[PDB]
RNA sequence: GGGUUUACGACCUCGAUGUUGGAUCAGGACACCCAAAUGGUGCAACCGCUAUUAAAGGUUCGUUUGUUCAACGAUUAAAG
């Protein structure tokens, strides 16, 4: 932060970071604005890791 | 005193308490100086003079509170309770201010 | 209001009252902690 | 944002020499170690160790009920464990 | 036709309902109730080492300084009670805090009866040796909802004119 | 008895408290060395809702029940005497007991219909449509159950549910 | 508006959290009071932190008291240790004698407390000696011409292995 | 004005080692092969077992008869070992595992064709009977404020009582039966079969007094 | 509306029918005969 | 606690109590889909999600299927 205006850094996953400029200006009153670059991997929530091997196995049909 | 210092003091100016502490029915005076010369009631307002006046051969103890309302609220309390005068100077307050 | 069969205060504001030959807890604070005694 | 750098500096044998931390201003000067005849007996005749029981008092004097007030709270907040509001 | 043992509470015989409810319990109801009745007699409550220490103290208070000032314990924020210490430790006078359920039965057993209209709110008892009134007015009069009740001056009970003669004198 | 006044002379207001005479208790009691009131002058399981000469003596001008630590009643008896003093007042004894309203006296409503030994409060009891049958009856409950403890000259106890 | 409380660095007085948001709510800027607090302890050791109250008046404006530094600090400085023990009373972090604790005690008695408060050296002087049996620091009597460094050695490779220890259980909580 | 009362210390407990409660299988070790009649006389009656403390201070009575299973196990085991502390409080078991084998059919099934097959395995408890018992450097507040939730997830009714509560609740039941004021008891006209009565009563009666029926248990029925 | 399941004096179901101060008297007065009874039988 | 599904029992009928779906007419319960009066919301608004009270009145037309159901098309304040 600098003054009146807070700066706040963070290690957010690319797949819960869609549609977030909605909800940033949203709960910020259109004043608060947001900047996102590729960082680095790590494994992977086992929610997620279930949702995307569930999603893999509905694509190639069999279970 | 809480009753008090939810009720937004600042529209008073002076009120003063004078009693004699060596008599029999200064109880409910004492506790009704206490009670507005509480730390909350100081804070609440800086404006105002709370002043206690000590005697020994008044014998009517009262109070007297002058807001800038131009207004006078003089109470002389021999016998009242001092949960009936609260009541009574916080309805006043509200009600004028 | 949520109908309970046993009424517990959720916080120190929450109050007690019997009306219309009910019990109830009602709040002032929090209003999700009104409760009505079945 | 951290602390202050200097520590230690010669830990073997500065800190027996004397302290350096009590010195606060920008302009070094370290104080004496102002030996044993300078402080007065009142600070070796202090428990510098663990403190007192209460079943090792005297129940006539007032750090006595000073601690039976503490272990009061204890109790009481042990007791209050399950608030539910 | 169902088991001996049930969940559904198994409803008896109207022969063996006619002897539970025969059978049922009946306590004993004395002729005149006790609650309001003429009360046992005193169980005397024994003292104990804090009423003992609270005793021991006021009497030393009481017996040893001269100066015995008694002043309403306004209710004021800490920090502002800490700086009216600190002036009273500057003029090296103290002040003391007691229960009235320990004070009360000591000063009228002692000579100082003619206390009793002081002691019956919130107390704050002004101890000091070599009694000077001057500097203690003097930094009371700062503070104006604070009011000098009275107090004795050497075996001398004064009121707030009292005080304020003996400091002018 | 005391009384506060207001007197209002240009925007000077003057809250006063006036002391006035108080009768006192008689002075032969018939057992005087009862701790409680009702249980020393031998009223205990001897009153009702009916004896408003002895349920008005401890009650405020407005309906208003007395505070125990004031009277002195056992609190069997307070609770009892309360119950006593509803009942009262719902089925219409002690009529001088009421906030005078000049401004509400005048719309005229329904008139009160005559009612005795009412437990509840006739604005929250709800009608039994069900009324039940003669193994599962819904008694209508009639007069308060700590009135349980009264003579019974006839012998018979008192049916509080019918 | 009333009174915050807050552990400022010395010359350390960056205009952000945790101190920016809340006087900005409070109504004062925030440049002048770190310009204010630098001019103020700029004859401080930069880098030492210490307690101070802001007074924020109704009108937006703000009164600066400053005290002496922490307690933890001048424990932290008199032992020659830069964190404390994790698990207090297990192990020990340095070793501080009486002598030191007076001085520190001594240093200390010009505060607002101690001032508020007409208390002899004594009671510093314990309360110094329990803040130090929090943070973990031990109290000889007179111990200090060569076993402090002797048990400094021991503490040092104490806190090598502590930080392999950490480290392998990170590692494995990783795996995990 | 209030005094300073002392506040109890205690000493001379000692926690033992592992004061969680253990696991508890839902089947045993040997699996009863053989099937078993669904006695329910191991429920009926007062409980002659695990009447008394052992070395707890608190326990939960249970003032009915019933079955334990290992949902209730399981229940109980989480619930005290996740409101219990480790480091001031131990408990133990009471109860033993699921033994007693219940037997099933499946849906759709007519009368006859012989019994069913072994579905789970429960516990029998009769009314009386402790099922955990506690104790420690704690106080009974906290214990039976923790433990009230238990003993209403039981199957039977059940209380939090300590040995102050339980010896309290044995010598009021004492002084009720000892100073009933109506000279007709269950007890007395059950074995004096008085009015013919044990036609309509049991040979179990003359034993439970009136206080016992079925698996139920009224405390206050003298 | 409120209906009895099966028979009214049978079933795991029954009606609910209490007893009677009368009865209760009744009992009372036998239990009192019957005490009689095994008295004039002890000696 | 209710007695809507399947089962269990075999108590009334085998000198007959005619058995699914539809057409016509519907009676009733409320555990309310709509319409009405409110409470709580992680209720900003439009839409919502729950809970309370209320049963005087409504609760569509079609393709397939004997279908009750089910899928689908177009609507409705709703298609209990
Ligand atoms: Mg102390
Ligand atoms: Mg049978
Ligand atoms: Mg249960
Ligand atoms: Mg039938
Ligand atoms: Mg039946
Ligand atoms: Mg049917
Ligand atoms: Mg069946
Ligand atoms: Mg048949
Ligand atoms: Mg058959
Ligand atoms: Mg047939
Ligand atoms: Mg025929
Ligand atoms: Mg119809
Ligand atoms: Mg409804
Ligand atoms: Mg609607
Ligand atoms: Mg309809
Ligand atoms: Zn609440
Ligand atoms: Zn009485």
């Amino acid at each position: 932060g600098v003054e009146d205006y807070f700066t706040l850094y963070a290690d957010v996953p690319l797949n819960d970071m869609f549609g977030y400029s909605t909800e940033l200006r949203s709960c910020t009153e259109g004043k608060g604005e947001y900047t996102m670059e590729y960082s680095r991997y790590q494994p992977c929530l086992p929610s997620t890791q279930e949702d995307v091997i569930n999603k893999y196995l509905e694509a190639t049909g069999q279970l | 005193a809480a009753a008090l210092a939810r009720l937004g003091l600042r529209a008073v100016k002076q009120v003063r308490v004078q009693f004699c502490p060596f008599e029999k029915n200064v109880e409910s005076t004492r506790t009704f100086l206490q009670a507005v010369s509480s730390e909350k009631v100081r804070c609440t307002n800086l404006n105002c003079s709370v002043i206690a006046d000590v005697r020994h051969d008044g014998s009517e103890p009262c109070v007297d509170v002058l807001f800038g309302d131009g207004h006078r609220l003089i109470m002389r309390g021999a016998h009242l309770t001092a949960q009936e005068m609260l009541t009574a100077f916080a309805s006043h307050i509200q009600a004028r201010g | 209001f949520k109908t309970k069969g046993v009424l517990k205060k959720r916080c120190r504001d929450c109050y007690l009252v019997k009306r219309r030959g009910r019990w109830f807890i009602y709040c002032k604070t929090n209003p999700k902690h009104k409760q009505r005694q079945m | 944002e951290a602390l202050k750098d200097p520590e230690v500096c010669t830990d073997p044998f500065r800190l027996t020499t004397h302290a350096m931390g009590v010195n606060i201003y920008k302009e070094g000067q370290d104080v004496v170690l102002k030996p044993d005849s300078e402080y007065p007996e009142w600070l070796f005749e202090m428990n510098v160790g663990p403190p007192k029981k209460l079943e090792e008092l005297d129940p006539e004097t007032r750090e006595y009920w000073r601690l039976l007030r503490k272990h009061n709270i204890w109790r009481h907040n042990r007791l209050s464990k399950n608030r539910k509001f | 036709g169902s088991k001996a043992v049930t969940r559904h509470r198994r409803v008896m015989h109207f022969e063996r309902q006619k002897l539970m409810a025969v059978t049922e319990y009946i306590p004993p109801k004395p002729t005149i109730n006790p609650r309001c009745l003429p009360p046992p007699p005193t169980p005397p409550q024994e003292e104990t080492g804090l009423v003992r220490l609270l005793r021991r103290e006021i009497a030393a208070v009481f017996r040893d300084n001269r100066m015995i000032a008694v002043c309403q314990h306004v209710a004021l924020s800490a920090e502002d009670k800490l700086l009216l210490r600190h002036q009273l430790r500057k003029h090296k006078i103290l002040m003391k805090i007691f229960p009235n359920q320990v004070l009360k039965p000591f000063l009228e057993e002692s000579k100082y009866q003619n206390l009793l209209p002081l002691f019956v709110g919130h107390n704050l008892l002004l101890v000091s040796e070599e009694p000077k009134v001057k500097e203690m007015v003097r930094i009371l009069k700062g503070i104006p909802f604070l009011p000098l009740l009275g107090g004795c001056i050497d075996d001398t009970i004064l009121s707030r004119q009292g005080f304020i003669n003996y400091s002018k004198l | 008895f005391r009384e506060v006044v207001e007197i209002l002379d240009g925007k000077t207001t003057i809250i006063e408290g006036r002391i006035t005479e108080t009768p006192q208790e008689s002075p032969n009691p018939p057992n005087p060395t009862g701790q409680c009131p009702i249980c020393r002058w031998n009223l205990k399981h001897k009153y009702n809702y009916e004896d408003v000469l002895l349920l008005s003596q401890f009650i405020r001008p407005h309906g208003g029940m007395l505070p125990r630590r004031i009277t002195g009643l056992c609190q069997e008896e307070h609770l009892k005497i309360e119950e006593c003093v509803k009942m009262a007042h719902r089925a219409g004894l002690l009529p001088n007991h009421r906030p005078k309203l000049p401004e509400g006296f005048v719309p005229k409503s329904k008139p009160r219909l005559n009612r005795y030994l009412t437990r509840w409060s006739p604005r929250s009891v709800k009608p039994i449509y069900n009324k039940g049958h003669r193994w599962n009856k819904v008694r209508m409950p009639v007069g308060s159950p700590l009135l349980k403890d009264n003579v019974s000259y006839s012998g018979r106890p008192l049916l509080l549910y019918h | 508006s009333g009174m915050i409380r807050a552990i400022v660095r010395a010359g350390q007085a960056r205009p952000g959290p945790p101190l920016g948001p809340i006087l900005g709510q409070r109504g004062v800027s925030i440049n002048q009071f770190c310009k204010e607090f630098n001019e103020k302890t700029k004859d401080i050791k930069e880098g030492i932190p210490l307690p101070t109250k802001i007074f924020v008046k109704p009108d937006r404006t703000f009164e600066i008291k400053i005290g002496q530094p922490t307690v933890s600090y001048f424990l932290k400085a008199a032992a020659g240790i830069e964190k404390g023990a994790r698990h207090t009373g297990k192990e020990v972090a340095g070793l501080v004698t009486l002598k030191h604790v007076y001085e520190i005690a001594r240093v200390k008695a010009q505060d607002d407390a101690f001032a508020l408060q007409d208390v002899p050296l004594s009671s510093v002087v314990r309360s110094i000696i329990g803040s130090a049996r929090s943070l973990g620091i031990r109290v000889v009597k007179d111990l200090s011409s060569e076993e402090l460094a002797a048990f400094q050695k021991e503490r040092a490779l104490f806190l090598a292995a502590q930080r392999e220890a950490d480290l392998a259980a990170q590692a494995e909580a990783a795996k995990k | 004005f209030k005094t300073l009362l002392p506040v109890p210390t205690f000493e001379d407990v000692a926690i033992p080692e592992k004061p969680k409660l253990r696991f508890v299988e839902r089947v045993p070790l040997v699996p009863k092969v053989r099937r078993e009649r669904k006695n329910l006389s191991d429920i009926r009656g007062p409980s002659t077992e695990a009447t008394e403390f052992t070395e707890g201070r608190f326990a939960i009575l249970a003032l009915g008869g019933g079955y334990l299973h290992w949902g209730h196990f399981e229940m109980m085991r989480l619930t005290i070992n996740r409101s219990m502390d480790p480091k001031n409080m131990f408990a133990l078991w009471r109860v033993p595992a699921p033994f007693k084998p219940i037997t099933r059919k499946g849906m759709g099934q007519r009368m006859g064709g012989g019994k069913g097959a072994i579905d789970h395995y429960v516990t029998p408890v009769k009314a009386g009977r402790l099922i955990v018992e506690m104790g420690g450097r704690c106080e009974f507040k906290e214990v039976q404020g923790f433990l009230d939730l238990v003993a209403h997830k039981l199957p039977f009714p059940a209380k939090a009582v300590s040995r102050e509560t339980l010896e309290k609740m044995r010598k009021d039941q004492e002084e009720r039966e000892r100073n009933n004021q109506n000279p007709w008891t269950f007890e007395r006209i059950a074995t004096a079969n008085m009015l013919g009565i044990r036609k309509v009563l049991s040979p179990y009666d003359l034993t439970h007094k009136g206080r016992y029926w079925g698996k139920f248990y009224t405390p206050e029925r003298v | 509306r409120n209906r009895i399941p099966g028979r009214q004096w049978i079933g795991k179901h029954r009606r609910p029918r209490p007893v009677s101060a009368q009865a209760k008297q009744n009992m009372i007065r036998r239990l009192e005969t019957e005490a009689e009874n095994q008295y004039w039988l002890s000696r």
